[PDB]
């Protein structure tokens, strides 16, 4: 029967939308993202609440009084934090800070526009009810790299699990230290390094807790074939009007499953627990990682 | 009915230690006068309750939610050591029965099949059965099962521990008011108590009342119950098996905590609601068969919405997320379908859950010896 | 039994069980017993 | 029909105009005729 | 099983190198 079902879906596989006849009042698309009222790890500091129909910069919004908040950890100026006077810095091009290259270019088609009054960049993706840097160390675009290491979900017999006529994926997920929500491994790009090193380094630090000889070589084989699936704006709750997270997503897919099987998952650094988790559309993950998983299943023609 | 003045609590590393006074031990247990209180006050509500038409008396201890479950495990060990002597029969199995309280309206044929299977399993393995402390539904059914156990097995009777939330018992205040030890306190289910309405089941042998200071708000013992069972499982090096029959939102939370604490679960498919949802979720996430290829997240969400009526999309999302989190690890869930199987396949499912554990090899082989399944023992020995 | 039609089973089980007793079919008497055949709910065909 | 209504909406989210033809309808006259646009909603699963 | 494996590999079949990490 399994073969009959498999042959049947391999052989059976003006655009008009008639859903208005069923619902009656369509409430558009997914609208626009609004971050939560309480800023994480801030000690009860509350943002300026705004409706989702008011976030975009095309809309006027004269009633706007955001709160300026910067975290004490960021205000202590660590090596990875930009100076408090964000003038003297060129955005939208590759900029050299202490002789080390940092990206600073946003994936928004319009680009980043610079405010005249304080020299602080303004977020194009839309308001968030909060100015200043907050928990983010760099003014403007904080480039994050996410590592989606995937394998096909297989039952013991060796057959790949199939749901809704598509093959089922499986990805490595970590439990975050700060908010205890499951997420894709990844992190902010360090100075003088690129997305390749950052993606790989964060995946070893978080999901493998490293820092294995031929096994190490096996892991290298896994990371020899990676595809940049998306470069999007994160729906991260720490985002403000002057500092926002944008992610480049790198997918490492293991077609045979040999290289994926050599990974001894054990949470380290900013991860509590790490495990293999099935990819589907009902996942409750941190920030906009569901969109990233949608992009990896879209690229691999997998279930979602 | 002479009151105990000294008790034997077992040491943390040896066999058993020195006998010391009851109040000294009972200082490790707290009570909340109100919900707001966190540090608490000494509990003083511990002793034995006498129920009508029951010859033996049942111990009860009210402790707080933040209290250590290891202390409660010592309490159970100390009572058994006092009553049956130092060399009492150690458990090789902890069988946890959870599920529907007030919404347990199950067809008789299934009820007889579940009752028969549970009676066959518990009798044969001298299991410690841990259920809720209430006289409602499946717990009452389990109580009826253990009632037949109480009229046999010679001297030693395996405890039927009932863990109930203090604040739901029509006689809770009587148990607390008084001097710290109470030996013959009578339990009145028919008494008309104003705030609460749920009475304690008369067939349970020991009682653990989890207190958080709230009134008429169930759901406060799930974590303790899972943590106790896990603590009991580690101490006697015996596997813990949870059984999910029918169910409601707290049964889902019970299964979530159980799978989070490493305890395996046995979901009886076809037995009701939180069981059909759990069975559907596992089969969707893990089963490679052909009839489960049409399973979707949308149909699972539709089933959760029709069965637990969450009201808020966020509540539905949280229930769905919790249900999917329960069936994350395929080893810890074993699904027995009621309408598609046999009388001895339920014992095979219980045995599969027992072997599904990590390191308790001697006890798992003992369970295999009790159920008369040499092959499970062999295959396991050959694999080891 | 699986499709929730238990009421219809219970409404016809007494006469069907009665017919099974009349026609000497023991295997059918056991079959019916367990699916709610209440031996004390039998009814005579005629009125005495 | 709640979620079932949503299911029906899922069915009507993928429609293809397959033909726009003249009907061979017996009520047709010389001054009024029926012409049809045909919409196909196919359920693959 | 041989056929299942054969059908599975006939249906499952910016470039970045992260081996420096
Ligand atoms: N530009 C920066 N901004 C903030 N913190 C930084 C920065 N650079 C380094 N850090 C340090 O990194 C720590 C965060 O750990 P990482 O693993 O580097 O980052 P993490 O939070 O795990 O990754 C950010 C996550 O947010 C998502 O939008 C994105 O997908 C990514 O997964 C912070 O506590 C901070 O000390
Ligand atoms: N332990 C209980 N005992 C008695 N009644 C209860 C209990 N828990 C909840 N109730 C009441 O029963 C009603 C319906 O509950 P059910 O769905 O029948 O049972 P469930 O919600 O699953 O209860 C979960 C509880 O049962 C135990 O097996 C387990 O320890 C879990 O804590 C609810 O409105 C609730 O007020
Ligand atoms: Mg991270
Ligand atoms: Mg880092
Ligand atoms: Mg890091």
């Amino acid at each position: 029967i399994s073969f009959r079902f498999s042959l049947d879906q391999q052989a059976t596989k003006n655009r008009l939308n008639s859903a208005v006849a069923v619902h009656g009042h369509t409430a558009e698309a997914a609208e626009w993202y609004v971050p939560p009222e309480e800023y994480p790890k801030s000690g009860g500091v509350k943002r300026y609440l705004i409706d989702a129909s008011m976030v975009p910069l095309s809309i006027m919004c004269p009633s706007y009084d955001p709160v300026e908040y910067t975290h004490p950890s960021v205000a202590a100026q660590p090596v990875w934090a930009d100076p408090a006077d964000p003038r003297k810095i060129k955005f939208n091009v590759k900029d050299e800070v202490n002789g080390k290259v940092v990206d600073r270019t946003s994936c928004h088609p319009s680009g980043i526009s610079i405010d005249s009054n304080t020299g602080r960049p303004i977020n194009p993706w839309g308001r968030t009810g909060m100015t200043g840097r907050g928990l983010l160390g760099k003014w403007g675009v904080n480039q994050a790299a996410d590592t989606v290491v995937t394998r096909w979900k297989r039952s013991p017999d060796g057959s790949i699990l199939e749901r809704d006529g598509k093959k089922v994926l499986e990805f490595v997920a970590i439990q975050r230290q700060d908010n205890k929500m499951w997420a894709i491994p990844g992190g902010f790009v360090d100075n003088g390094e690129d997305v390749a090193l950052t993606s790989g380094r964060e995946f070893m630090e978080e999901a493998l807790g490293m820092g294995s000889a031929e096994s190490k070589d096996s892991l290298a084989a896994l990371f020899s074939s990676g595809t940049i699936v998306a470069r999007i704006y994160c729906e991260d709750p720490r985002n403000t009007d002057n500092a926002w997270v944008e992610t480049t997503c790198v997918n490492f897919h293991d077609e045979s499953g040999r290289h994926a099987a050599r990974l001894k998952l054990q949470g380290g650094d900013d991860a509590e627990h790490a495990r293999w988790m099935m990819v589907h559309g009902g996942l409750n993950l941190f920030a906009s990682h569901r969109t990233l998983l949608q992009h990896v299943t879209s690229a691999l023609n997998a279930y979602f | 009915s002479v009151a105990a003045k000294t008790l034997l609590i077992e040491n943390e590393d040896g066999k058993g230690s020195t006998r010391m006074e009851v109040q000294d031990f009972m200082k490790r247990f707290h009570m909340h006068a109100s919900e707001d209180d966190k540090t608490g006050s000494p509990s003083t509500a511990w002793g034995t309750l006498r129920f009508p038409t029951k010859e033996a008396t049942a111990p009860y201890l009210r402790l707080s939610v933040n209290d250590d479950p290891e202390d409660a495990l010592l309490f159970v060990k100390a009572m058994l050591a006092q009553k049956y002597g130092e060399t009492y029969d150690r458990p090789s199995l902890i069988l946890s029965v959870t599920g529907g309280a007030r919404n347990f309206t199950l067809p008789p044929r299934l009820e007889t099949a579940i009752a028969k299977g549970l009676r066959l399993a518990a009798q044969r393995t001298n299991a410690w059965v841990v259920t809720g402390g209430t006289n409602t539904g499946v717990m009452k059914l389990t109580g009826q099962i253990m009632e037949a156990l109480s009229k046999t097995q010679s001297h030693f009777i395996p405890p039927t521990i009932g863990i109930a939330t203090y604040g739901v018992i029509i006689g809770g205040d009587d148990m607390t008011r008084g001097e710290p030890p109470k030996i013959g306190l009578e339990y009145e289910m028919h008494k008309k108590d104003p705030p609460k309405t749920t009475p304690l089941d008369d067939n349970h042998n020991l009682f653990l009342l989890v207190d958080d200071g709230s009134t008429n708000k169930f759901g406060k013992e799930i974590k303790f119950r899972a943590a106790f069972e896990n603590a009991a499982g580690q101490a006697f090096a015996a596997p813990v098996v949870t059984i999910v029959v029918q169910g409601g939102p707290g049964t889902l939370g019970t299964a979530l905590q159980a799978v989070r604490q490493g305890t395996p679960i046995v979901v009886v498919d076809g037995s009701g609601l939180a069981a059909d949802v759990l069975a559907y979720a596992y089969n969707f996430m893990h089963n490679p068969l052909t009839r489960f290829k049409s399973y979707t997240i949308d149909d699972l969400r539709q089933k959760v919405a029709q069965t637990f009526n969450p009201k808020s999309s966020q509540q539905l999302t949280n229930l769905l997320d919790s249900a999917l989190e329960c069936v994350q690890d395929p080893n810890l869930v074993v699904v027995y379908s009621l309408q598609e199987s046999g009388i001895d396949e339920f014992d095979d499912c219980i045995l599969k859950a027992i072997f599904s554990s990590q390191g308790k090899l001697g006890n798992k082989l003992k369970q295999a010896m009790y159920f008369d399944q040499l092959d499970v023992a062999k295959r396991a020995l050959s694999e080891a | 039994s699986k499709n929730g039609q238990h009421n219809e089973i219970a409404a016809c089980i007494n006469d069907n069980l009665m017919a099974a007793m009349m026609h000497n079919k023991p295997h059918f008497v056991e079959l019916y017993l367990g699916f709610d055949a209440k031996i004390y709910e039998l009814k005579p065909s005629e009125e005495v």
